[PDB]
RNA sequence: UGUCAGUGAGAACAAGAAAAACGACUCUUGUCGGACCUACUUGAUCAAAAGAGUGGGAAAACCCCGGAAUCACGUAGACCCACUUGGGACCGAGUAUUGCAAUUAUUGGUCGCGCAACGAGGAAUGUCUCGUAGGCGCAGCUCAUCAAACUGUGCCGAUUACGUCC
């Protein structure tokens, strides 16, 4: 497909649960409310 | 005229095939051909498709009708305007000598290499 | 005297077995065609194939093999269907194999692209 | 006796009747470990004799059954 | 409900109505018998009884489970893909019987596509299973 | 019919301030209160490669959300429901419903 | 291959998780339904692939929210110690489906070839002590379309050791 927070279209696009945050990796680009505890 | 072929393609020679239309052709032949013809019906190219008929009208060569090249490897070979010879696309190769009969309902592409296997 | 005995059907010796369809596959067929077995006038299984022209009536079977379109039986089991230079041919066996192949052995192997050259 | 055999024959069945009560344990396997016919219809061969009481059935079941001298 | 699993539904509810149904014809025998009943066969449909291990059982499933049909009823269908293309084997079904089996119930022991009994004939005629076998049963 | 209130939120201790506290206002005060126990809590689980390149030990993560759906039921308020749903303002993603 | 064992049938029975909304139409004094699934019935007076109509859901609603593999079975099934009826990989013909575009893309499909390999496989070398190893299946993931991959849930479920430091 294509991405909306980059225009790269490569370095892999997440479209799981209707979000993109893997053309800007979510570890760097957090505050989506996710956490790791386990 | 200046086109020379033999078909015997589902028992049908040169004459019956060009008598039939493209519509009736696809009812006989490949699953592939049906799908391509149906969805390419709107535009197949005006001028490319034209030139294939135009070169037939042209005379003073016994050689097969010479017609403008393609960049398309996706176009079908129709029963009508057959023996119309074009440069089949590749980035090194154009062939006028891989266009012959018994190739109707088959693509124009699947030809002109893409690899040269060595060793 | 018999009761496991060689059989010429393509003029080729093929040994019997104690099951009819399974042995018959060596003659150029397969199990799923031999659901015609029921209509071949010995639908019975667990039977010798030394039983030719006795309890099998071999001539019957050899008609079904050649044309099953004389019979009412479903022609979804045909090996070739609507060939590119002829109509349907009912079966693939013996020399009739080679005929079709050769035509497309020159054409098919021309193809150029990823999978094309692999087939070539 | 002889190694290979689909066959239905006079010898086949006549031998069968003598050999079956000889053993203390009869299974489809051992009759074709005599090799006289295959294991396949050796099964059936025992059934319709046991039905006529040439043998004793043990298991309430068939196939992986076993039998004994009656 | 009543039918199946009250007589041992696996093998002692089957052979008895089978005998009765072949002795006097009832259920469909429509051409299509030869065609693939269960996924990816290399053999014919079966050695014997192409569509005569089927019909009452295909009523039974829908009976006791109430209006499982055409997509739910293949739930108690089969398919393992027991020969495969060297990938992980997966489940399937063949739709062929679905059509015929939803036709069936309008005759013989069931009424309709909403009501699946009459007097529940199969049960009543199966009360003689327990009494006496017809196969020389082990347990009788 | 009977009006229900589902409160869907990412976080506990937002929804808590809604259900317990501000249902007291509707408890027998203007309508009757039938408390069940709230609906099953979904997880949205996502799996993200830690490494931004092909050299690591090919590591991954497990990230999870809680989705709290807090259901409590009432017996047919009409026009009173305006009060009920104006009570929480205390957190984002507090949404309320009326049948 | 005989410790699913290879083609046939029937029975009982599982758990996370995915899903929906387009400035596109219609609707009004400030605006509703179509790109998700599954149900049901025609798809058999004659195949599969596959066509279409009705019906519900933003999910503890989706029809019983949960099912067919490992397993069970003597129904007195068939095969039966063979490179076969054990395995597939090559190879040709046909058709439908997906898509902006297919060039085996399609592949859940027919039916050829199987009598092509391979019979537990030299040296070498891997990793786990418990619901684990091993065996088995399903979903998510990617996304015109395809999962022998990856991630997660569930099912069947041991032998040996519980010691030493070479």
């Amino acid at each position: 497909r294509h991405c909306v927070i980059c225009s790269n279209q490569k370095a892999v696009i997440r479209k799981y649960e209707l979000n993109v945050c893997r053309q800007c990796f979510r570890e760097n680009a957090a505050n989506i409310g996710f956490s790791k505890l386990r | 005229e200046r086109t020379f072929h033999k078909f015997t393609y589902r028992g049908l020679e040169i004459d019956p095939l060009l008598a039939l239309s493209e519509e009736e052709f696809k009812t006989l032949v490949h699953a592939r051909a049906r799908r391509h013809m149906n969805r390419h019906a709107n535009r197949r190219a005006p001028v490319l498709l034209k030139r294939l008929r135009e070169a037939k009208k042209d005379v003073k060569a016994g050689e097969k009708p010479r017609a403008v090249k393609t960049h398309l490897r996706d176009v079908v070979i129709t029963p009508e305007m057959v023996g119309s010879v074009v440069g089949i696309y590749n980035g090194r190769q154009f062939n006028a000598v891989e266009i012959k009969g018994e190739m109707i309902g088959h693509y124009l592409g699947e030809f002109s290499m893409t690899y040269k296997p060595v060793i | 005297e018999q009761f496991q005995h060689i059989v010429r059907l393509l003029n080729t010796n093929v040994e019997g077995k104690r099951k009819v369809p399974f042995a018959l596959r060596m003659v150029k067929g397969v199990g799923i065609r031999f659901a015609y077995m029921v209509c071949k006038k010995a639908g019975i299984d667990v039977e010798r194939r030394a039983g030719t022209l006795t309890a099998e009536e071999l001539e019957r079977i050899s008609e079904v093999i050649a044309d099953p379109a004389k019979f009412k039986i479903p022609d979804w089991f045909l090996n070739r269907q609507r060939d590119p230079k002829t109509g349907k041919t009912e079966h693939l066996t013996s020399a009739m194999v080679d005929t079709r192949l050769r035509e497309d052995l020159e054409r098919l192997r021309k193809n150029r692209v990823h999978r094309g050259v692999r087939h070539a | 006796a002889l190694q290979n055999a689909v066959v239905f024959d006079k010898e086949t069945m006549d031998k069968l009747l003598s050999e079956v009560p000889k053993y203390k344990v009869i299974t489809p396997s051992i009759i074709s470990d005599r090799l006289k016919i295959s294991v396949a219809l050796a099964a059936k061969g025992l059934q319709h004799l046991c039905r006529q009481k040439l043998i004793k059935l043990v298991s309430c079941s068939s196939k992986f059954r076993l039998y004994s001298r009656v | 409900i009543r039918r199946i699993g009250k007589k041992k539904g696996a093998t002692m509810k089957d052979v008895h109505p089978w005998r009765w149904v072949k002795l006097c014809s009832q259920h469909f025998k429509q051409e299509g018998k030869l065609m693939v009943p269960n996924c990816t066969e290399i053999v014919k449909s079966s050695h014997g009884r192409e569509r005569a291990p089927q019909n009452p059982d295909w009523y039974y499933i829908r009976c006791a489970a109430i209006l499982r049909a055409v997509y739910m009823r293949p739930g108690v269908g089969y398919g393992g893909l027991s020969k495969r293309f060297s990938n992980k084997k997966n489940r399937g079904s063949r739709p062929e019987i679905t059509v015929r089996a939803s036709k069936g119930l309008l005759h013989w022991g069931c009424k309709s596509l909403t009501k699946l009994g009459l007097i529940e004939k199969c049960e009543s005629s199966g009360h003689r299973i327990t009494k006496n076998g017809r196969k020389l049963a082990d347990a009788i | 019919q009977r009006v229900l209130v589902k409160m869907t939120s990412r976080n506990a201790k937002a929804v808590e301030n809604v259900m317990t506290e501000l249902l007291l206002h509707a408890r027998n005060e203007k309508v009757v209160l039938r408390g069940p126990v709230r609906l099953p809590t979904r997880t949205l689980k996502v799996t993200t490669r830690k490494t931004p390149c092909g050299n690591g030990t090919n590591t991954w993560d497990t990230y999870e959300l809680k989705i709290y759906k807090r259901l409590v039921e009432l017996r047919a308020p009409t026009e009173l429901v305006k009060k009920i749903t104006s009570f929480p303002i205390d957190a984002g993603v507090d949404v309320a419903i009326t049948i």
